[PDB]
């Protein structure tokens, strides 16, 4: 019987062409990103390549699902990961779901196929059989958290899955997202997630310094706190008062000393607030300074992974402005464990540090996790982007201590000194543009400029002026100062500001003309950037959205509509290139 | 609401008549108690009773020593669809069927706030209703329905051998080999 065979061989002819075309478009798309008319290839295979897209783009809902089960009659596999090769159409999820769903032992790849598994219905809370959950490897903390969230409702499997998959991680990476935890109490009906805290401050020791420094602040609403909230302030009241106490021998020692010699460093900001300005001022901060004494075995709560050996007593400096002041240490990098170990006993470099006094110090924390995260996904791809992400650790209501850059250079003080140019600055640095040094400090500055306007542009962040940008030694600029984000805008939201800050300054250096080669080389970088951090969009949707009941003036609502849609979940390469060139261009004049 | 005479009053009567030894007498009577309408408010004592009976009809009698209820050895239910008991593993399934389905919803979901002693009651007697059912049906030599049954009871057991060591047995003797060797490894 030829035709048997004969069928068994067209079918798979025509999805491997299927597939090889939408590989093939896919690969000359991130080949070069604008049109690059000199660039060319073959003219006939993209000509036979397009009529073959053409010619499959206009499938119905039929003869679509029986390829989804030919998928799945060749391997599982493949069919599993046929969604990944986007084709839009919502027929393909609905198939796999129902397959999966009629057989989920055939799979155990975790990082794509729980999400066809885990939500039978994602708000109607009905049909609660055939779900074994109990056997699927661990995931990535993210989509363990994002069921205790309002995304979905409680589910006991749920939680316990949640719970072992968060159980089987080192303390450093529990450390990274310790406030989301304590977030995740307001909907955690049940008592999964304090059983989960207390058995992680018993284990390790910096865990619970850590959940007791940030749950002191979160017990108040207003920054000065004279309202507990009625929601969650007695349950964390509870917590607080049953962690304390439990611990006893020397990492009871470790607690008091270390909390000791935080309160006796903190309080010179209260104490010196009633002196006005003048040296008078500055004379009693050093005094103040020069009264505290240094202890073995503190480290500073924003570098948990540094033992501090001295304080500079001559180094107090109270800034304008609520009486904050700058600090000066010497200290010593050792690690995390070896730390941990040491302060149970008993390359070295200097840092400053800000204490600030009455403002809130909590927008700022998501800002820095979410640069780290495009950080590490940089880093991991292998493109060349350059961004700082100083630490920040609020401690009590109000009350926050701030890393210092090295070799803070404001960009508001330059100006002031010269009231020109900052390429007259760099001529003057570095000399003509025909040296080297120029040349390496362009090449950085294009590297710093390109990451921090994709992150402006992707992050909506208003009010950036003069006086918020950074300037390094090397050419790197670095952006502070994350106050007002998503929703919020200085002025009334007047709106004339442009997504991208773009002066006639920062264009003449990179040439002045739109057809120079170092804006060419900014603009590939930047839809590189861009094409290559889309495909994480689940982690930071689900992080912003577990921090959406705390009642900070930037939300408003409709934040997740608007941060999904800017994403372009529905596109296509090449038009999601298109799309970022075209918005790019719209802000340059 | 508080019911303190009846109950003794009413069971110390067959705990007298069990040590006497009139079986007969008390198991007439827990027949014609079965028969009564249900009631939402007493269904706990129901439970106990079913499982009683369930403890008793298995340990106290032969084929050849059952005897129909209408002959020696104000509404009442009836009808020609109702489901006569012939045989003792028949009704034996029946009643913990019945009260499986009736304490499955009765769970306290293992609250567990700051208490713990409803939630080792409820343990407890899942674990012995549980028991009692497998115990009951692995006679017959038919297993993938106490897998099935293993499977649903499986949302109580947390950080319990029990539990999990009797599910991947009856798993592992079922037939299925992946399922078995992941709850082996765990």
């Amino acid at each position: 019987r030829g035709s048997q065979l004969h069928k068994y061989y067209m079918k798979r002819r025509t999805l491997l062409l299927s597939l090889l075309a939408t590989e093939i478009e896919r690969l000359i798309t991130w080949y070069n990103p604008l049109s690059a008319p000199e660039l060319e290839l073959d003219q006939a295979g993209e000509n036979s390549v397009a009529n073959w897209r053409s010619k499959y783009i206009s499938l119905s809902e039929k003869q679509w699902k029986d390829n989804v089960n030919l998928a799945w009659s060749i391997s599982p596999y493949l069919a599993v990961q046929l969604p990944a090769r986007f084709k839009n159409t919502e027929a393909i999820g609905n198939e796999v779901t129902r397959l999966v769903r009629l057989d989920p032992g055939a799979v155990s790849d975790v990082p794509e196929a729980i999400k066809f598994l885990v939500t039978w219905h994602t708000i109607d809370a009905d049909a609660p059989e055939l779900s074994h959950v109990l056997c699927w490897a661990p995931t990535d903390p993210p989509t363990g958290l994002s069921y205790f969230s309002s995304m979905y409702p409680p589910h006991p499997l749920t939680a316990q899955y949640g719970v072992k998959v968060l159980r089987s991680f080192p303390p450093d990476a529990i450390l990274f997202y310790i406030p989301q935890i304590v977030q995740a109490l307001r909907y955690d009906k049940m008592g999964y997630v304090r059983e989960y805290i207390l058995w992680a401050a018993s284990k390790s020791q910096l865990l619970a310094h850590q959940f007791i420094w940030n749950m002191k602040t979160n017990i108040y609403l207003d920054e000065e706190g004279h309202q507990k909230d009625p929601d969650i302030g007695d349950l964390l009241d509870q917590l607080v008062e049953e962690i304390t106490g439990s611990l006893s021998g020397p990492a009871k020692d470790f607690y008091q000393r270390e909390f000791d010699f935080f309160n006796k460093i903190t309080n010179v900001s209260a104490i010196i607030k009633p002196y006005p300005k003048g040296d008078e001022r500055k004379k009693a901060c050093l005094s103040a300074l020069s009264e505290v004494k240094v202890q073995p075995g503190c480290y500073l709560p924003s570098n948990p992974e540094a033992i501090v050996l001295d304080i500079d007593y001559k180094s107090g400096t109270p800034m304008q402005s609520k009486a904050p002041y700058l600090a000066k240490f010497k200290v010593k990098r050792c690690g995390v464990s070896e730390l941990e170990k040491e302060g149970l006993r008993c390359k070295i470099s200097w840092q400053a540090a800000i204490f600030k006094v009455g403002d809130d110090c909590r927008q700022d924390m998501l800002a820095l996790q979410i640069i780290d995260l495009f950080k590490n996904i940089f880093q991991l791809v292998g493109l060349d982007l350059f961004v700082f992400p100083y630490r920040v650790v609020a401690t009590a209501p109000g009350c926050g201590v701030i890393e210092c850059i090295p070799d803070c250079t404001s960009r508001d003080q330059l100006g002031r000194q010269t009231d020109f140019g900052m390429y007259d600055y760099f001529t003057r640095q570095y000399g003509d543009e025909s040296t080297l040094a120029f040349q390496q400090a362009r090449y950085n500055f294009i590297r710093s400029m390109a990451a921090y306007s994709l992150l402006l542009f992707l992050l909506q962040i208003k009010d950036r002026h003069n006086g918020n940008i950074m300037l390094d030694k090397k050419g790197h600029i670095i952006h502070i100062d994350f106050g007002f984000m998503f929703e919020s805008s200085p002025g009334g939201n007047l709106g004339w500001e442009p997504d991208i800050k773009l002066t006639d300054e920062m264009v003449m250096i990179m040439g002045g003309k739109m057809e120079a080669t170092p804006f060419k080389w900014f603009m590939e970088m930047c839809v590189r950037g861009y094409l290559a951090v889309r495909p994480y969009m689940d982690a930071v949707v689900s992080l912003v959205t577990l921090m959406l009941d705390t009642g900070l003036p930037c939300f408003r609502g409709q934040t997740i509509k608007l941060l999904k849609h800017r994403f372009s979940p529905n596109m296509t390469e090449r038009e999601a290139a298109n799309f970022i060139m075209k918005v790019i261009q719209s802000c340059f004049l | 609401e508080l019911g303190f005479f009846l109950e003794t009053g009413l069971q110390r009567a067959h705990v007298l008549y069990f040590k006497n030894g009139n079986l007969t007498r008390g198991v007439g009577r827990f027949r014609e108690l079965l028969r009564a309408v249900e009631t939402r408010t007493t269904q706990n004592l129901r439970m106990t009773i079913a499982r009683q009976l369930a403890e008793i009809l298995l340990r106290g009698m032969c084929e050849q020593s059952y005897w129909n209820p209408l002959e020696d050895p104000a509404r009442v239910y009836s009808g020609e669809n109702i489901f006569c008991p012939q045989e003792n593993t028949e009704e034996a399934l029946l009643l913990l069927l019945i009260s499986e389905s009736m304490a499955n919803r009765d769970a306290v979901l293992s609250r567990i706030p700051e208490h713990k002693s409803d939630r080792l009651i409820s343990l407890q007697s899942a674990s012995v209703v549980y028991d009692l059912l497998t115990i009951a049906l692995g006679r017959r030599g038919q297993y993938e329905m106490l897998s099935e049954c293993l499977e649903r009871a499986m949302k109580f057991a947390f950080e319990e051998f029990h539990l999990w060591y009797q599910f991947a047995l009856s798993l592992m003797a079922a037939g299925k080999s992946a399922r078995a060797v992941k709850v082996l490894k765990e």
